[PDB]
């Protein structure tokens, strides 16, 4: 439970969103561990960096770790949480759809395709402002 | 509209005497799936040759209230004459006037009802009527109650005949007045308990919710489907607000009939914060024509999650109902849930049409087998509805067949 | 073992299934054969949902439908090599098809269009292309019958100047625009273009026992709720009425008698076991690609060059609608995704005197949601934190996709010869198409590119990306051309082959002109006309 808890805490820090699915996180951690055998060590190292340097948000950590070897793993974690995939081919496994974080900034306006928005004629209403980040 | 027209609307006498949405008005030919076979509604337009145009007031009253045709042949109790028996003489006269002077005659014979022996002969209905205690004095107002309660009782019992579907029948297919409005199985569908029981019945419903459901069939916790959708869209949506208020007033006074194994109301079932796994579906790619998708959560997500969201709470505007807190999913008897999955929902109120696609064998969108429907219904019950209810493929097959066969129907074999 | 029927139809697509339904409705015994398998809508929905987001950003319409080795269909993201394309415009014929009960209509956008009256006499009016064997007035009743059967909604009360005349209104009225369609209409109206609603086989209200469209915005490649038309509906209705459907039935051979009438056909099962089928009338309704391929593959001794190929025109005159793609970030938010994926198009240039010189074109705006594209693009930019979310929201609000489809003339050198280098699990050669867009389409595109540039500039677009090549649209027409002269056509005005009075080709390959808009509704109307001809023949 230590590894999954550390992964979920690091994911909450990296994506900037506390509400993250535990089952999706467990699946992502298992896939990452299958792909990289030392992934837990990299997660731990990122956590030590965050705690030691006292980074308030992922912006500071990303800015201060541009050339550090742990940057690719952090970017990979963010990409996996936002897009729901870890690999980059056609048969890549999808671990999150309609819950992937890249569909959330526009959930209040744009439909996640195979899941309906409210009602068969909702689009007659005016959309929200682009400058208002909805939630999450 | 005229008084006779209003009485015909309230009595819903056109919902069964019209073959369908594209059927001739009051021309009959509509098939009623009785336990012993199909009974066809007869031509009602005042055609002197093919309808009831030759009926006098006395003959029309006999047919409407005692189930006796013009020739003296006994009418099949698919006719709710056991409900129309207590209609007042003035109401019968107004209905007769509306039929004779406001309905255009239709010269087209209706299909004849052919029932298997011993139900072929419509002469044994005499002692069946004797044993059913159908006879009774015309309705009079009970001075102990106010006029609203009396009008609501008249609408419920005599005109709209809610007890025809909501009161269970005994062995002889006669109304069981002991279990008044306690809920009944009417074929593929089940009319739920609508007594004042707080948990078993509609006692916990708000007055506004009950009024809205009766007027429109749409409510945050209940949606009308099957026979009730037809009843609302043909009769109840046209009733005045005073009539619906009177019906609600009478319903609030109906003695409670509790159900076995009921602890919370049908709309008070909270939803489990559980769902399927997207990751588990990756193995089912390249697996068209789902047969290996045996997971209930996966089947619900693939088939049903598009409209009712993955959490089962429906759409924000309420067009797609929330399966959480829904009376159909919250019922201990999952008959209505299976029927809704098999046939969908189709209700046209105020010229605006609801539609749920059907998901039975004859479905156009996504046909489902009995096992698949049972698995989906089990998932819905465990996560959104009554967790104590269970569905098997045999139950789905029975609902498809038209419900459990009544013991009396065995005589025709 | 003989598999007898009154009429056997090869291919359970929209054309084949509609024809089978019309035939069984009139008391004929129908055997429906399809090379692909049965497909479940919900399984395709699940496959699409688990398709990687990069395959959603770039319009992958084939991965949700698994390709069976015995009857493979085109997939382009791995880019399987089922359909080999050659010629200077090989990219313009990299067309997507789906094999199975339901066919390619499983994943179409359901833009049901009526051709203009001049589209049937293009050659007589402008001196280019070929004339149809029948006029628009002859196909109008079948157009309306197809629209009623498929449930096509359209702009009932509205004057669209370049629009086909109608004797009856659309079965449904067009659903209201989303935000993107309204904004695009206003912008292009200020630009001088007429953006009008696209007639769609979609439910603006509950129709045919199917739900009203809730704007799932996934019409290609799968509707989760069946609020749009799919040929599987006609297949199901025909099967319910008594039609026998045999999936995984890859027809490979046809037998002809001394009068050149087809006496029997043979099909392979996935295990390459041959089954003989005998019928009174034979119909091939497979594709603009699969029908010529079957005709050439089934060459007999009486027909050395292929079935119904006495004119040497089977596989020639291949046509489509070459398209030019456009992507940019609009200065003002567009919010694509409200309603169906294709809600409106610019029909201003569908007709005119210019058609004697260059091709008439259709310009449209893609209403597919840009959330997947925006998310993938923002993640590719190496953004983090609030900047990532802001970029995703901005790009999904401002992302615009613009296209311009053209009309290609029937060129005999645009051919579908059988490939001599590639085969499938059953040993059948892969189709091979050599495609040239022609000076007609090139001159049209020289102006269409300027029009697209004007549209992008009027919207203040940035990151403008035009496709340097021509894109396919999967409106595969031509291949078995229709006409009056047997020496210059494959089928007559009743879609019956000149060589064989027994064979009907209910496909888009019969259409003599590609037109300017999507051509599946014309295919369905022609299939119903062929159904009428078959019923007259057999009764
Ligand atoms: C000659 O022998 C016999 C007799 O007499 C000696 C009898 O009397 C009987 C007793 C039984 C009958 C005479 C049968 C009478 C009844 C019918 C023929 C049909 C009864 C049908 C109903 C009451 C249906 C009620 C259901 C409803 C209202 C459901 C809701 C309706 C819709 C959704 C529409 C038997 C068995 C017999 O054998
Ligand atoms: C992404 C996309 C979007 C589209 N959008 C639109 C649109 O908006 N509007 C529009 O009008 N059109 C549209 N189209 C085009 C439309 O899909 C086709 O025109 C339509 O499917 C007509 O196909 P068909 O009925 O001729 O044959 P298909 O449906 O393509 O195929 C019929 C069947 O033939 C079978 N078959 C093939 N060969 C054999 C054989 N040898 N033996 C047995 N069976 C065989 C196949 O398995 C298949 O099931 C679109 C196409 C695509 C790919
Ligand atoms: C797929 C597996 C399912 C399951 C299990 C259910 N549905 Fe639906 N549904 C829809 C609408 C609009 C209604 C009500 C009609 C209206 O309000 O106009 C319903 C009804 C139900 C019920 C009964 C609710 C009641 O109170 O009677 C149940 C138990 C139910 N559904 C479950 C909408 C849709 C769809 C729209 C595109 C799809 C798909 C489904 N439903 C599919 C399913
Ligand atoms: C059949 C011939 C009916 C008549 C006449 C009436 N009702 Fe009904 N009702 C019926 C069915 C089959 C159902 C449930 C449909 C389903 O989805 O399973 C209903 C539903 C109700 C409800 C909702 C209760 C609940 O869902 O838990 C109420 C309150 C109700 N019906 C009341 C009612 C009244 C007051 C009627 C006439 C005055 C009436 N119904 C007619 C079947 C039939
Ligand atoms: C609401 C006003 C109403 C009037 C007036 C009415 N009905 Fe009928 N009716 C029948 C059936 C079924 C018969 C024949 C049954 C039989 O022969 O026993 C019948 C018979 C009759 C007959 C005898 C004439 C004949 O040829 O059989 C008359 C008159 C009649 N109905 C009038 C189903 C219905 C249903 C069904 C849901 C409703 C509601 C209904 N009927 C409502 C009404
Ligand atoms: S996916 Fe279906 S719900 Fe509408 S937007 Fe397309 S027809």
């Amino acid at each position: 439970r230590d590894s999954i808890s550390d992964f979920m805490q690091l994911s909450a820090f990296a994506t900037g969103h506390k509400n993250l699915d535990l089952n999706i996180g467990s699946a992502l951690l298992l896939a990452f561990e299958a792909q990289k055998h030392d992934f837990s060590t990299q997660i731990k190292a990122l956590r030590e960096h965050i705690t030691k340097n006292n980074y308030q948000d992922v912006e500071a950590l990303d800015a201060a770790m541009k050339d550090d070897p742990l940057h690719p793993t952090l970017i990979q974690i963010i990409r996996a949480w936002y897009s729901g995939v870890i690999e980059d081919e056609t048969n890549a496994k999808v671990y999150a759809f309609e819950k992937a974080l890249m569909y959330q900034p526009s959930r209040d306006v744009v439909v996640i395709p195979t899941y309906a928005h409210n009602g068969p004629n909702y689009w007659v209403s005016e959309p929200a402002s682009v400058d208002v980040m909805p939630a999450f | 509209i005229s008084r006779g027209h209003y009485l015909a609307i309230a009595a819903d006498c056109a919902a069964c005497h019209t073959n369908g949405r594209d059927g001739q008005f009051l021309a009959g030919g509509y098939a009623i799936s009785s336990p012993m076979g199909n009974i066809y509604s007869t031509n009602i337009t005042p055609s002197k040759t093919h309808g009831i145009g030759n009926y006098t007031l006395e003959q029309f009253s006999k047919a409407l209230r005692h189930g006796i045709r013009a020739d003296g042949a006994q009418l099949y109790p698919a006719m709710p004459y056991d409900a129309y028996n207590r209609l007042t003489d003035e109401d019968v006269k107004s209905l007769y006037a509306y039929i004779m002077t406001e309905v255009k005659p239709v010269d087209a014979p209706s299909p004849k009802t052919q029932l298997p022996f011993p139900f072929s002969i419509r002469a044994s209905l005499g002692i069946w009527k004797i044993a059913a205690r159908i006879e009774g004095k015309p309705y009079v107002f009970d001075h102990t109650h106010n006029d609203d309660w009396n009008r609501g009782r008249y609408l419920v019992d005599e005109l709209a005949h809610c007890g025809e579907c909501h009161t269970p029948r005994n062995f002889l297919l006669a109304p069981n007045q002991s279990a008044y409005l306690a809920g009944a199985d009417i074929g593929s569908w089940r009319a739920p308990n609508i007594t004042n029981a707080p948990q078993s019945g509609i006692g916990s419903w708000s007055d506004q919710d009950l009024f809205q459901y009766l007027k429109t069939g749409k409510t945050a916790h209940a949606r009308a489907a099957g026979p009730m959708a037809e009843a609302i869209e043909h009769s109840l949506q046209y009733l005045p607000d005073a009539d619906i208020s009177a019906i609600v007033t009478y319903l609030r006074s109906v003695p409670a009939k509790a159900e076995s194994g009921q602890t919370v109301a049908n709309f008070e079932h909270a939803g489990r914060p559980s769902s399927y796994s997207v990751a588990n579906a990756n193995s089912r790619r390249s697996n068209s024509t789902l047969t290996k998708t045996t997971d209930g959560a996966a089947l619900y997500e693939a088939v049903c999650a598009s409209c009712h969201q993955s959490d089962g709470k429906g759409s924000k505007d309420g067009y797609y109902p929330s399966l959480v807190g829904n009376t159909t999913t919250g019922q201990l008897n999952p008959n209505d849930l299976i029927a809704s999955i098999l046939y969908g929902v189709d209700r046209t109120t105020d010229n605006h049409e609801i539609l749920m696609p059907a998901f039975g064998p004859d479905s156009l969108v996504q046909p489902l087998t009995d096992e698949q429907i049972a698995t989906i219904a089990d998932y819905v019950l465990s996560h959104f509805g009554n967790a104590q209810a269970t569905v098997s493929a045999d139950a789905v097959k029975q609902v498809r067949a038209g419900g459990k066969q009544v013991p009396l129907a065995k005589l025709a074999s | 073992e003989t598999l007898s029927a009154d009429v056997v139809i090869i291919g359970a697509g929209i054309c084949g299934s509609l024809l089978a339904h019309k035939l069984v409705r009139n008391g004929l015994s129908v055997l429906l054969l399809d090379a692909g398998p049965r497909r479940d809508r919900s399984q395709i929905v699940e496959n699409w949902r688990n398709m990687p987001p990069d395959n959603k950003s770039q319009y992958d319409y084939a991965t949700p439908y698994p390709s069976v080795p015995w009857a493979p269909h085109t997939n382009y993201f791995p880019d399987n090599n089922y359909l080999i394309v050659k010629g200077p415009d090989r990219t313009a014929y990299k067309q997507g098809i789906i094999k199975g009960v339901g066919g390619t209509t499983w994943h179409w956008a359901a833009s049901s269009w009526r051709y203009l009256p001049n589209d049937f006499k293009l050659h007589s009016t402008y001196g280019v292309g070929r004339d149809y064997a029948m006029s628009y007035d002859e196909l109008e009743p079948y157009y309306y019958e197809a629209e009623c059967e498929m449930g096509v909604m359209g702009p009932n009360g509205e004057e669209i100047t370049p629009s086909a005349p109608r004797q009856n209104p659309w079965p449904m009225t067009s659903m209201p625009y989303g935000y993107g369609d309204r904004t695009f209409t206003e912008i292009v109206s200020k630009l001088g273009f007429s953006n009008t609603p696209v007639p769609q086989a979609r439910n603006s209200r509950p129709y045919d026992g199917r739900p009203q469209c809730c704007g799932n915005n996934n019409c290609m490649p799968i509707c989760p709720i069946g609020a749009m038309y799919n040929g599987v509906y006609a297949a199901i209705k025909a099967e319910k009425l008594g039609a026998k459907i045999i999936p995984n039935a890859v027809v490979y051979a046809m037998e002809t008698d001394a009068k050149n009438r087809i006496t029997a056909i043979s099909f392979y099962d996935p295990d390459k076991q041959s089954h003989r089928v005998v019928a009174k009338t034979f119909v091939i309704a497979a594709n603009g690609i699969e029908t010529p391929k079957l005709l050439l593959l089934a060459a007999n001794d009486r027909n050395p060059h292929g079935i119904a190929n006495s004119s040497d025109l089977v596989g020639r005159n291949m046509m489509d609608h070459p398209g030019i793609g456009m992507s940019f970030q609009s200065a003002e938010p567009i919010w694509a995704g409200g309603g169906s994926v294709q809600m409106s198009s610019i029909t201003n240039f569908r007709d005119g005197d210019f058609r004697s010189e260059y091709a008439a074109t259709q310009i449209g705006y893609n209403n597919t949601a840009q959330n997947s594209r925006a998310g993938m693009k923002a993640l590719s930019m190496g953004l983090v934190g609030k900047k990532l979310d802001e970029e995703i929201r901005r790009r999904t609000a401002h992302g615009v996709d613009i296209y311009a489809n053209h009309e290609v003339l029937p060129d005999p050198n645009n051919r579908l010869v059988l490939s001599k280098d590639y085969k499938d699990a059953l040993g059948i050669p892969h189709p091979e198409v050599t495609y040239d867009v022609g000076e007609y389409v090139r001159k049209s595109a020289a102006i269409s590119r300027q029009r697209l540039m004007d549209i992008a500039k009027a919207m203040g677009g940035t990151e403008i990306e035009m496709t340097p090549y021509f894109t396919p649209n999967a409106h595969i027409t031509g291949g078995t051309i229709m006409g009056h002269d047997p020496r210059d056509s494959v089928v007559d005005k009743w879609l019956r082959t000149h060589d064989h009075s027994n064979l009907f080709l209910a496909t888009g390959a019969t259409m003599a002109a590609s037109g300017t808009v999507n051509s599946t509704l014309t295919m369905a109307a022609l299939s119903l006309r062929a159904a009428d001809a078959i019923l007259n023949d057999l009764k």
